């Protein structure tokens, strides 16, 4: 990374360079400043609504909570919460402070300590097929405690159940409150209970002497979407200022990225938060904040070149930028000689008005020697000897000698 | 390729079959991968090897085992031969040409008009060197006297454009 | 066809852009991109050495004759004019007109692709993902010398000046001997110069009407622009495949993911992209080749119709061949074949 | 030699058979079998 | 191609969605490859 002669020793693999032009890596802007744009939400979200709830709902009968306009800093549950269970599925734990969630939802219930593994998007068993059923493509949290203290009755508590005996599978968070008699056998059942017949749903025992696979357990699982959508519940994240016309890295509602950003003349939907390119890469956002459309630009951007008489001769160097008009300078420097040929600004060069026979082809009719001090000059490749034939309407030109010639063909 | 090493021992070495199944099938993809893509550059140079072949043995049938007419085909200027000669994985002609050398103005017209008839060089061109005029061949200067065994009759004077009047001997 | 487009890949930039972590998983694969830097670099070069068999030919540089007294042939539409600034012909003008090249220059700077003409524009989006366009090595104007110098000298000199040291000769006499060499005795020229001329005038100024037309008959150079920009265009849209990953976006990833759990969809990411460059730079191979041969074919055609006359049935021209005239034309040639 | 044979190749159907999940995965690939369709075109065109 | 098996119905049949995108993005990238190499090598026959 010390200068292009270097970069191309590197890719080369070796600590000495021909003479000529090698294609180094592109033109890059290293970000200057970072700056994170979270919409202004003051209220934290009701953690004591869904985790210190007094009364929690039957897995047959999940509740489900919807969250928004709110901030999820989850560390004031490292008071009180102990989880036995938190396991994220469409997002790394350690990345849940840096983004903004869509929409969440948050279904909370009680089941057994056994049918916590049941929880999952792709298990199967009594909760999974009957109760409550996690989308495959599920992305969300699902956290799980033990509630022997608060749902356990010396007599035996009764107020939680589940659904047994149901004729096909749940599909994914759909929730079935039904209490219609189940026909296990062939004889049709007519709204009583015998034989063959059940009620479907059964309570659970849920003593304190129980085992710990027998104990209450208090299951909350919170479903969102991430950066596609405005999204309203963001992570305790500070924000700071926006920074225009520079190169600086981002953090829009979770989304990072590095780049420069303009005002915008697209017009975005009320439901849009996020444009795309051609390419799926995000290229216009809305401000969470100004409510503004800006468009993101790539800070890297223009081909560069290194000409080199070779490292055996000398150690000068010319740079040519192919997508600069010398005429600040998005070059690594500018020292002296800046002639600013066709296909690129051309540094380190002396432009010379004489024609010589091309040394190394710099392109566009431009090439570069090693001339004698030593330096390397730029000038413009001669195409040969002029000459003009004494043509007339009555005057020919006839050998008088000949040259018998020898000359070597390589294939 | 994605794995935890490039050294197969030391994946055997630190994982049992199951954990070493994942990274062994990600090297052998990815030597596999460069073996394609070796293999297919061979394929293009063989192919461009070929052609320079080709081209190679249509020169030794056609300047070798003869002259040819084709210009800048077996070196530069008039072919008189070629010799060859081996040389590691190629081959070497030797284009043995003949080059004019010393060129010389001459007064040239296009046809002569003796007895009311235009005359014609039929082997090269008729020049003048001041005063008198010859019939030359036009790849080298040997004039010789106009006759009627070096030139033939065809039409009127008339037509022909730029025709002078000159002897021509019987 | 004689030369195509030279093209250079920043596999960094175009596998990962600007991602720190993208880049640093990248290095544990290394040799690839510099193969295929390799190769694209050989296509480059390959490229300028094709144009420079077909059109540097000759070194000695012919003017054009002041005189211009070629016995009632004219040859003023495929001579350069002065007045325009590249001194091309009118028919090498018409020629440039009717081939559109995908980017009018070779500077693209970076306040023209700020803002939202980095989506808009092709090239500009090609250009932020790493895929540059490098220039060929002669001009358009210096190929026109080139083709002047060659005209020049097929015209006062003949076949002469193919064989070195030009000898000048009347180009009714070169007409009679080219005659001559087809079977025609060379009375025959001499007796009907003038019809012989205005015939030759009369297919020239019906070839001047051919190209000024809406008929292009250019196809081929057309179909190699095209074929190249469409595979720049598609190594650019190539870059929205997930290749199995949660998403074709790495911003994306590391936003959502932390280092253990990002690094396999980036490695998938990884191993796509150099996929579609891989297959970019064995199609560019390939094409190459053909442009190569193309190339090779073109130059011996220059050397065997333009530097003489030519014997070989059919190979310059329907007919039996009496001249060739070459021209210049966006990334190729153009023979006209007087037979 | 003059030509040789022309073929044309059904991605989706080599890749996944008659799978509807295979080929919906599949369809986040897209541009690679266009690609490999038209190279197999561009050869079948030119053995005319 | 390193997936469990080489048929999509055997891994359908045996694996929830979730488990069989692995195995049938193996499957597709492998079928993808050598659908590249036969297209490759096709060109080059092409061009000979
Ligand atoms: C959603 O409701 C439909 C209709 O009420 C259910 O489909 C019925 O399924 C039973 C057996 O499970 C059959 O005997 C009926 O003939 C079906 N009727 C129709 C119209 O399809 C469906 O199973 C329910 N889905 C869930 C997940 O409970
Ligand atoms: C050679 O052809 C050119 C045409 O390309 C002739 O130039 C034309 O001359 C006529 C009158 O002489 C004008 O009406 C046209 O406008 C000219 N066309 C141009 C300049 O493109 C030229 O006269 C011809 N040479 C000779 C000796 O007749
Ligand atoms: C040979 O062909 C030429 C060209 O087709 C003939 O010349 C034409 O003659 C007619 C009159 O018979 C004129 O109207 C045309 O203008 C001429 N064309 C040209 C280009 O000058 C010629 O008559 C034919 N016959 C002979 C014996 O030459
Ligand atoms: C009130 C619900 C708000 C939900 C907002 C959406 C996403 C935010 C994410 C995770 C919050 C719950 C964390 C529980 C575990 C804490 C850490 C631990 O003890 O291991
Ligand atoms: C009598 C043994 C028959 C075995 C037949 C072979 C395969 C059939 C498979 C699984 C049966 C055991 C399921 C135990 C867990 C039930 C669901 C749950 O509670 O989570
Ligand atoms: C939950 O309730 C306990 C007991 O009242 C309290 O100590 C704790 O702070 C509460 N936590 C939250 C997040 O409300
Ligand atoms: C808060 O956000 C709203 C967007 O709904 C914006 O209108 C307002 O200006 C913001 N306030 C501050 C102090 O930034
Ligand atoms: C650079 O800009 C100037 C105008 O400021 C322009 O005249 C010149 O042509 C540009 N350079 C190139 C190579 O086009
Ligand atoms: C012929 O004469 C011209 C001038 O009329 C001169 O330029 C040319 O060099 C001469 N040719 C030779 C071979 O001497
Ligand atoms: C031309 O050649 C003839 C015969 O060779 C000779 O007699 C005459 O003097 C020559 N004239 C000149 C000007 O050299
Ligand atoms: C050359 O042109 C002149 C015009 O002045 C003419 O007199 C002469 O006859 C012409 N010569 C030939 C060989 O055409
Ligand atoms: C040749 O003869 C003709 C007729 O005798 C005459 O018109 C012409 O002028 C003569 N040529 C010269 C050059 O005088």
């Amino acid at each position: 990374a010390l200068d292009p002669l270097s970069e191309t020793k590197c890719t080369l693999k070796s600590f000495t360079v021909e003479k000529g032009i090698y294609q180094t890596s592109n033109f890059r802007v290293q970000p200057t400043e970072s700056i994170v744009r979270f919409p202004n939400i003051t209220n934290l979200c009701p953690f004591g609504e869904v985790f210190n709830a007094t009364r929690f709902a039957s897995v047959y009968a999940w509740n489900r909570k919807r969250i928004s306009n709110c901030v999820a800093d989850y560390s004031v549950l490292y008071n009180s919460a102990s989880f036995s269970t938190f396991k994220c599925y469409g997002v790394s734990p350690t990345k849940l402070n840096d983004l903004c969630f869509t929409n969440v939802y948050a279904d909370s219930f009680v089941i057994r300590g056994d049918e916590v593994r049941q929880i999952a998007p792709g298990q199967t068993g009594k909760i999974a097929d009957y109760n409550y059923k996690l989308p495959d493509d599920f992305t969300g949290c699902v956290i799980a405690w033990n509630s022997n203290n608060l749902d356990s009755k010396v007599g035996g508590n009764y107020n939680y159940l589940y659904r047994l005996f149901r004729k096909s599978n749940l599909k994914p968070f759909e929730r079935d409150i039904s209490t219609e008699i189940y026909q296990a056998g062939s004889t049709p059942c007519n709204g009583v209970e015998g034989f063959n017949c059940y009620f479907p749903l059964q309570s659970y025992g849920f003593q304190p002497t129980n085992g710990v696979g027998y104990q209450p357990y208090r299951v909350v699982v919170l479903s969102f979407e991430l950066l596609h959508a405005p999204a309203t519940v963001c992570g305790p994240k500070k924000s700071t200022n926006l920074v225009k016309n520079k190169c600086v890295n981002f953090n829009f509602n979770g989304l990072t990225g590095t780049g420069v950003l303009t005002e915008s003349n697209k017009k975005f939907l009320p439901f849009q938060q996020f444009g795309r390119d051609i390419a799926d890469t995000t290229d216009a956002v809305r401000d969470p904040q100004t409510l503004e459309i800006l468009d993101i630009t790539p800070c890297s951007f223009g081909g560069v070149s290194v000409i080199t008489p070779g490292t055996n001769t000398s150690n000068q160097v010319a740079v040519l930028y192919q997508d600069v008009n010398c005429t600040t300078w998005r070059v690594y420097s500018t020292g002296s000689n800046v002639f600013q040929t066709r296909a690129g600004c051309l540094i380190g060069a002396e432009h010379v008005n004489n024609s010589y026979e091309c040394d190394i082809p710099i392109g566009a009719g431009i090439c570069a020697s090693y001339q004698t001090s030593q330096s390397i000059i730029a000038y413009t490749m001669s195409l040969g000897a002029e000459n003009s034939v004494a043509y007339s309407n009555n005057s020919i030109a006839i050998p008088t000698n000949f040259t018998i010639s020898v000359t070597t063909e390589i294939l | 390729f994605g794995a935890i090493s490039s050294v197969l021992n030391d994946i055997l070495s630190r994982l049992d079959k199951v954990e070493a199944e994942v990274q062994i099938d990600r090297l052998i993809t990815g030597r596999l991968q460069s073996l394609q893509t070796y293999v297919t550059q061979q394929l293009i140079r063989a192919a461009e090897i070929r052609a320079s072949a080709n081209l190679a043995a249509t020169k030794m049938s056609e300047c070798v085992l003869g002259q040819s007419k084709r210009v800048d085909f077996c070196g530069k200027g008039y072919h008189l031969m070629s010799f060859p000669q081996s040389a590691p994985h190629g081959v070497v002609f030797l284009h043995v040409t003949y080059v004019p050398a010393q060129e010389k103005n001459f007064t040239t017209a296009p046809a002569i008009c003796h007895d009311g008839k235009a005359h014609f060089p039929r082997e090269g061109v008729f020049v003048s060197n001041g005063t008198h005029w010859f019939v030359t061949q036009r790849n080298f200067y040997e004039p010789q006297i106009i006759t009627t065994d070096n030139t033939f009759v065809s039409g009127n004077c008339d037509v022909v454009i730029g025709i002078v009047n000159n002897t021509v001997y019987d | 066809p004689v030369s195509m487009t030279k093209t250079s890949v920043d596999c960094t930039m175009y596998i990962c852009g600007d991602s720190t972590e993208c880049s640093n998983l990248l290095l544990q694969y290394g040799s690839f991109c510099t193969q295929l830097n390799r190769a694209l670099t050989g296509i480059a070069v390959e490229q300028d050495k094709n144009t420079q068999e077909v059109f540097a030919q000759v070194k000695q540089i012919y003017k054009t004759p002041p005189i211009k007294d070629f016995g009632g042939f004219n040859f003023s539409q495929i001579l350069p004019d002065p007045s325009k600034p590249s001194k091309r012909s009118f028919i090498e003008d018409l020629l440039f007109n009717k081939v559109t090249l995908a980017d009018a220059g070779f500077i693209k700077q970076y306040g023209d692709c700020l803002g939202d003409i980095a989506a808009r524009d092709l090239i500009c989006a090609q250009k932020f993902n790493g895929l540059t366009v490098l220039p060929p090595l002669l001009t358009d104007e210096m190929i026109a010398q080139y083709t002047s110098a060659l005209l020049a000298g097929t015209i006062t000199s003949g076949w002469t000046f193919g064989a070195g040291a030009a000898l000048q000769i009347p180009f009714a006499m070169q007409m009679a001997y080219r005659f001559n060499g087809i079977g025609v005795t060379q009375n025959v020229l001499y007796e009907n110069q003038k019809l012989i001329a205005n015939q030759f005038n009369s297919a020239i100024g019906k070839i001047q009407d051919s190209l000024s037309s809406t008929a292009s008959a250019l196809g081929k150079l057309q179909d190699v622009v095209n074929q190249n920009a469409q595979a720049l265009n598609t190594l650019v849209k190539q870059l929205s495949s997930n290749f199995g990953a949660i998403s074709s976006v790495l911003n994306d990833i590391l936003s959502r993911l932390d280092k253990v759990e990002a690094e396999v969809q980036i490695d998938r990411l990884i191993t796509g992209r150099l996929q579609s460059l891989q297959t970019y730079v064995t199609q560019q191979l390939i094409r190459a080749a053909e442009i190569r041969a193309s190339a090779n074919l073109a130059a011996t055609k220059m050397s065997e119709c333009v530097l003489g006359q030519s014997k070989r049935v059919d190979f310059c021209g329907k007919g039996y061949h009496l001249m060739s005239f070459p021209q210049s034309a966006p990334h190729g040639v153009v023979f006209l074949h007087v037979t």
